[PDB]
């Protein structure tokens, strides 16, 4: 006597993508907005 | 044939470019990256203000 | 330069020993990048009128 073997089960897997966020504020710094923009963009690019 | 396979595994492991290298590199860069995130984020907050 | 220009007591970011042979100094510049970033932060922060 012989019997076949059942094919192994396969399934999808969920992936979470929810995200939280927090509010922030800070005091006025020494430097004008555009200098600050230049500085920040440089840093951001580096980080990326 | 078996012998060749096993030896090949060893030679591959002895490649200079190796798991260890990447591991080490990653650990360093990880620390740097996290610090950089904190740093630049503070400046960006200031920019919005 | 920064330290003299702002007389901010005694603080440091630059450090020796970044080179290594086993990793051929590969990550050094990245460490310098971060140190430079911290110095930049401090400058913007403290360069008040």
């Amino acid at each position: 006597s012989i019997s076949p073997r059942g094919l192994m089960k396969q399934r999808y897997q969920r992936v979470v993508t929810a995200r939280n966020a927090s509010k922030m504020n800070f005091k006025v710094p020494n430097y004008r907005f555009e200098p600050m923009l230049n500085r920040s963009k440089s840093g951001v690019e580096t980080l990326i | 044939q078996q012998q060749q396979a096993m030896a090949l595994l060893d030679y591959f492991s002895e490649r200079f470019t190796n798991e260890s290298l990447y591991t080490w590199l990653i650990s360093q860069l990880s620390s740097l990256y996290l610090q950089a995130y904190d740093a630049v984020l503070s400046l960006c907050l200031s920019a919005e203000a | 330069s920064l330290l003299y220009e702002l007389n901010l007591g005694e603080q440091s970011f630059v450090g020796g020993g970044g080179w290594n042979d086993l990793y051929q100094g590969l990550m050094a510049g990245e460490t310098l990048k971060l140190a430079l970033m911290r110095m930049e932060r401090v400058y913007v922060e403290q360069n008040s009128r």
